[PDB]
């Protein structure tokens, strides 16, 4: 079942949810609070689970819930110095309170909504930080052939519908019909296909299906912007690449960059070692509907972006299979360390009953992985 | 079985507990995480 | 800021619209032709076409319709521009003076709205009660056609159908009725609505919705007594009128898509149809009396013409074929076919340079006056055009020419060409330049379907510069796409070579993985393959860089050197993470650009033997061409038919500023620029302008960009501002609005560009108008009409 991870059942039972989605006007200037403990780079449309214990941030969340349910997640370029040029607004869409261990705890789940630029960063006297936010817009470009088009051929630009057989031939027909007027320019049709939204989404869909057997077409957004953000949220890439993707404002350019990453970045090595290969892009399998990767929260509230892989090497096992707070139900986890540098890489999930498939796999933290081009 | 609060690393002694925790890359925001 | 000056050496020649009516007078039969920004009015005569007027519009004519509201003695012309300037114009003649009056005008744009994927549609009710416009999906704009609506006030009506293919106003309807074809997830359907001006809404149409062919694309409103409508798709032609329904599936039309039509008989008994491959058919509506009703439909293949953008039947079997891909035609329809079975006989040909996909400047006669050799047309209309100061010579090729370069030493042009063949082994559709060459060779390199599918065969043609015969034709490997072509010497080799970059293209591969750089030598009538290099990508562009070869392989820029063994040796590489589609050089500077307007300026370091990035400017937008005006200024063609200029400030005192190419000039050209090239068509050998860059566009326009001084630019900007207050535009479109850098939901004022056409128009205005323009103009001394006349004449002499 690929839908279980997205529900974050590990947090608890049904959580109070808010359907009041809110979006600020493009280019608008806002003032947004920043949660001090969050050190993750959030892509729009990406889910972020959180566990708050500190009284200050608990109070901040409580106040936010009553006003806009929105807070800023900063893409820290200099984490130690807390210098961030860009960030993402995150809207709280689920919230619950708990009194475990005789201590107040707040369990939350937010979703990234809009990228933005950082203008000012003011630290409040109560330990909370506020940011002057410039809501970035979505650079939307017209079809490449819109400018160079023939009035007679303006009709027949709407294809009947989308039914290799009946697909590759359909795509050949689509290229021939959509970029016919490419004969009026100095470039071929197949070159304009490399900048076409639909073709790029189709190629990315082929790759994702290669990563997921049960990936139905409807599961992905039909909008190029949302599709590009969804793809970016599930790529095993480092932080620098994630920031670079966030900077790109054009859906076409984002899709092209994502395709480049997926076609070139095939190895995943230890971040600290920089050379100890840990796995390859072929071993990635999607056990979550959101993608091969998903964010989870451990008991102490730390956020781990786990990527699931069939096989992993150069890993030493610490502890013994324990099912406590296991992110994937029915699987007992055991700590995995880099065989060379001993740095924690993830957890090996082993089956508890022999009827489960797969019988074993690994979940590697994204922050501990470096994508490498062989 | 001192449990590391980040990854779940387990050990019975103490020194290796720090030897693991300080090996983690980040600020670790302990005041915001430890129960 | 930059100071540039743009002129039109050749006005657009591609025909995008054509209508027939009674515009100049109630008795004269007039033909109106819309060529992008030009409107030509001819009087149809037994001897052909008599030009009566030619007008320039501050806009791209998208809709052009003739209508005669009650009380008018002759037709009025409705014109909509691509910027949504609508105008109702009248032809007023007084003695020998002709002027186009603007009966009404206004902008019909909407703040919000997505332009329809099927483009702008403009129709007029047969009773001239309203004008209907389809500009955005889900909306239908109605302009009441009352005489008090002098500002063309319009109102929107919501359309529940968002994917509308075609729409027409029906004849013989008590209330304004529209019949349109629209696509839903089920398929294509024909629907009808009644437009209510009082309620400003739609009411149930005269007949219920019907299902039509999945490829139904064309709607024809048949006039009385038939009424009803005809739906034309890729397989069948159907006629719907109330409960009456008729359908035919003539096989002849299945070979190609019918894209244009025109009504021959005023009662609708005959129609002209034109396909995408240049075939012309006649559709005949058999008539039977009961009132009168339609009996049968039949289609006859009249013959072959130039690929028709539009058709219009004038009289006496004469048809004007307006073509975008080739010369426009005036043909005669004969009652009886000739020996070949063709009823069509060509009477006149009208030159069309567009599309200009590439061009070069060469001084063939060697007098210091250059000539422009352009690759014009496409498919069977492809050809070479030789343009000199404006005499034009045509060399038909019958296949698409893509690139051209001139080899002075061998006195020949190297032309990359493409021809379409049908898999059946492949068979050529017709003889062409690549197949009729004197000598021929086929690529034979060790490196590296269905019946009916079309394939592209790429050739390099060596063409004599005097006779323009195809001296040689070399065919490239199967699936090989030749993208770039240069002619130059390399290293210490005294020989001159044709160097071709190619990519291996397969349908299953989104991006090419293999490619070739081939070095041929044309000597003593033979084209020999001197050298061959295999690369892992598409060689999009190539240039000669100080005796080396600078090539663009996918997203890499690679400098090769020509060794004494006559082989290409990699000198250095640079990785740009953008496909280097456009590659230009000057001195040691290299300009790299991709299709998304990303610009990157590198510099070659001879001592380090590698490239370093000098500057960068990334701004998502479609870019069709770039050029290097000088060491600091770079000219490019941007989406929405714009020109832009980027400037480099090396002495900026800041690393951030030194690495930014600020845009210092924008100008809405109205043309899709395909190629830039340094050169001039005027005799050379104090001048007010520096440099000269010709550019060729899709519509066949040739333009020239030159550089002015600050003083001259200021004077000419003042002159423009003064002229705009005196010259009256057709349709009352403001010049500043017309030239404002335009984009979908964005418009910036033009800057850094002097509209050469507006300045040149200063010589045509009358003396009182000249006095008004020059009044209180500071030359120190107050400028006088004579001084400005001299200045404008000097400017005109540059082309
Ligand atoms: O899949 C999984 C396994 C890994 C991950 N995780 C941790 O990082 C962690 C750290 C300390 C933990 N203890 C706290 C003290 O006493 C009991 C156990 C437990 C976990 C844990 O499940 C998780 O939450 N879910
Ligand atoms: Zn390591
Ligand atoms: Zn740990």
């Amino acid at each position: 079942d690929t839908s279980l991870p997205t529900s974050h059942t590990y947090l608890g039972a049904d959580m109070e949810e808010f359907h009041g989605r809110t979006l600020h006007d493009d280019d608008s200037c806002q003032v947004i609070p920043v949660l001090p403990q969050v050190m993750m780079i959030l892509i729009p449309g990406q889910t972020l689970p959180l566990q708050l214990f500190h009284p200050q941030e608990v109070s901040m969340v409580r106040n936010l819930i009553q006003k806009d349910r929105t807070f800023a997640v900063l893409a820290y370029s200099n984490v130690q110095e807390r210098e961030a040029q860009f960030g993402t607004t995150a809207e709280i869409y689920a919230y619950r309170e708990e009194q475990d261990f005789g201590i107040e705890i707040v369990k939350v789940k937010a979703i990234g909504r809009q990228r933005f630029k950082v203008l000012e960063l003011r630290t409040q006297s109560d330990g909370i930080q506020q940011a002057k936010v410039q809501i970035l817009p979505e650079c939307v470009l017209p079809s490449t052939m819109s400018a160079v088009q023939l009035e007679s051929l303006n009709k027949c630009q709407i294809f009947p519908s989308k039914p290799d057989q009946c697909s590759y031939k359909w795509w050949q027909k689509y290229q021939k019909r959509k970029f016919h007027c490419a004969n009026l320019t100095s470039w071929p049709r197949w070159l304009y296909s490399l900048y076409d939204a639909e073709t790029l989404m189709d190629r990315i869909k082929k790759q994702l299906r290669e990563w997921d057997e049960n990936l139905k077409d409807d599961s992905l957004p039909s909008n190029p912007i949302d599709f590009s953000y969804r793809v970016a949220a599930c790529l095993p890439i480092d932080d620098v690449l994630r920031i670079q993707l966030l900077k790109i404002g054009s859906a076409i350019q984002r899709l092209r960059c994502e395709l480049d990453i997926m076609n070139k970045c095939t190895s995943l090595c230890c971040k600290q070692c920089q050379e100890t290969e840990i796995t390859t892009k072929n071993e990635i399998f999607s056990l979550s509907l959101c993608g091969p990767m998903a964010a989870y929260v451990n008991p102490h509230g730390y956020v781990h972006e786990t990527l699931t892989v069939y096989k992993a090497c150069n890993l030493n096992l610490i502890g013994r299979p324990s099912t406590e707070h296991s992110w994937f139900p029915g699987y007992a986890w055991t700590v995995a360390q880099c065989k060379i540098c001993a740095s924690h890489i993830g957890w090996k999930f082993t089956a508890t009953k022999k009827d489960m498939s797969p019988q074993k796999f690994w979940g590697l933290t994204r922050s501990a992985l470096l994508p490498t081009i062989p | 079985l001192l449990f590391c609060p980040i990854c779940g690393f387990t050990c019975r002694q103490k020194g290796n507990l720090l030897r693991h925790i300080n090996l983690h890359t980040g600020e670790k925001l302990f005041k915001y995480h430890l129960y | 800021m930059s100071y540039n000056y743009v002129v039109t050496a050749q006005k657009p020649t591609a025909v995008n619209g054509c209508v027939t009516g009674h515009f100049t007078s109630a008795e004269d039969l007039n033909l109106l032709i819309a060529k992008n920004t030009r409107l030509e009015i001819y009087v149809v005569t037994a001897e052909g076409l008599r030009p009566v007027k030619e007008v320039g519009m501050y806009g791209k004519i998208a809709v052009m319709e003739l209508f005669r509201p009650k009380g008018e003695s002759k037709d009025l012309l409705f014109i909509l521009t691509a910027k949504y300037n609508a105008c109702i114009l009248e032809y007023k003649q007084s003695g020998e003076s002709i002027d186009i009056i603007t009966r009404a005008h206004g902008n019909v744009q909407d703040r919000i709205g997505r332009p329809s994927e099927t483009g702008i549609i403009g129709i007029i009710d047969p009773e001239c009660r309203m004008i209907g416009l389809r500009l955005y999906d889900g909306l239908f704009k109605v302009i009441p056609l009352d005489r008090d609506n002098k500002e063309l006030k319009a109102f929107n009506i919501r359309l529940e159908e968002l994917h509308v293919i075609d729409v027409k106003f029906l004849y013989g309807c008590q209330a304004p009725t529209i019949c349109f074809v629209y696509q839903d997830p089920q398929g294509r359907h024909v629907k009808t609505y009644e437009v209510s001006l009082r309620e400003k809404e739609f009411n149930k149409g005269p007949w219920k919705q019907e299902n039509v062919e999945a490829e139904a694309s064309m709607v024809i409103a048949v006039p009385e007594p038939f009424g009803g409508a005809i739906i034309i798709g890729q397989e069948s032609i159907t006629y719907h009128n109330g409960d009456k329904y008729l359908a035919i599936a003539p096989p002849i039309i299945k070979q190609s898509t019918i894209v244009c039509h025109n009504r021959v008989d005023p009662n609708g008994s005959r129609y002209l149809l034109g396909d995408m491959e240049g075939r012309l058919f006649m559709l005949l509506l058999e008539k039977e009396e009961q009132t009168v009703t339609l009996k049968d439909l039949r289609v006859e293949l009249l013959g072959e013409t130039s690929i028709a953008e539009c058709l219009t039947y004038l009289d006496n079997g004469v048809v004007f074929v307006g073509s975008r891909l080739g010369d426009s035609q005036l043909v005669k329809l004969n009652v009886d076919s000739n020996e070949q079975g063709s009823y069509v006989v060509a009477m006149e040909t009208f030159t069309n340079l567009g599309p200009i996909v590439d061009m070069c400047v060469v001084d063939l006669e060697r007098q210091g006056q250059g000539q422009l050799v352009t690759c014009s047309g496409a498919f069977k209309e492809g050809s070479l055009r030789i343009i000199r100061n404006l005499h034009i010579r045509t060399v038909p090729l019958y296949e698409s020419p893509r690139k051209i370069c001139y080899q002075e030493v061998s006195q020949c042009f190297g032309v990359l060409s493409s021809r379409i063949e049908v898999q059946d082994g492949t068979t050529a559709l017709r003889p062409s330049a690549s197949t009729q060459a004197l000598s021929s060779s086929v690529s034979s390199s060790k490196l590296f379907t269905s019946f009916g599918e079309e394939v592209e065969v790429h050739n390099l043609l060596i063409i004599d510069q005097h006779t323009f015969e195809v001296l040689h034709a070399h065919q490239f490997l199967q699936n090989e796409y030749a993208l770039s072509l240069v002619s130059c010497k390399l290293g210490k080799d005294p020989n001159t070579y044709f160097i071709v970059g190619t990519a291996m293209v397969y349908p299953e591969e989104a991006e090419p993985k293999q490619g070739r750089i081939v070095v041929f030598q044309y000597s003593d009538g033979k084209l020999q393959t001197v050298a061959e290099k295999e690369v892992k990508g598409a060689v999009y562009s190539m240039v000669e860089f100080n005796g080396k070869l600078l090539a663009s392989i996918n997203s890499t820029v690679r400098l090769y050197e020509w060794t004494t063994e006559k082989e290409l040796r990699t000198e250095c590489n640079h990785y740009n993470n953008i496909m280097a589609l456009y590659l230009k050089t000057k001195g040691d500077f290299i300009l790299v650009g991709d299709l998304m307007r990303s610009v990157l300026l590198l510099a070659y370091k001879p001592m380090e033997g590698n490239f370093e990035e000098i500057a960068r400017d990334f701004n998502p937008n479609w870019m069709s061409a770039v050029e290097i005006l000088d060491d600091d200024n770079f000219l490019g063609a941007e989406n929405a038919f714009n020109l832009f200029v980027c400037q480099k400030d090396s002495a900026a005192t800041t690393d951030e500023e030194r690495q930014h190419l600020q845009e210092v000039g924008l100008f809405h050209l109205g043309e899709f620029v395909n190629v830039f090239c340094h050169g001039s068509l005027v005799m050379q050998n104090s001048t007010p302008t520096q440099g000269s860059v010709l550019f060729g566009t899709v519509n066949g326009m040739i333009g020239l960009v030159t550089s002015l001084s600050e003083s001259w630019y200021n004077l000419l900007l003042d002159m423009q501002n003064r002229l705009n207050k005196v010259i009256k535009s057709v349709g009352k479109i403001e010049h500043s609005f017309w030239r404002s850098f335009h984009t979908e939901r964005k418009t910036e004022p033009a800057t850094g560009f002097i509209d050469g056409d507006l300045i040149e128009s200063f010589l045509d205005i009358s003396r009182p108008k000249m006095q008004e323009v020059v009044a209180n103009l500071q030359y120190k001394r107050e400028a006088t009409a004579d001084d400005l006349i001299k200045v404008v004449e000097e400017l005109t002499r540059i082309h």
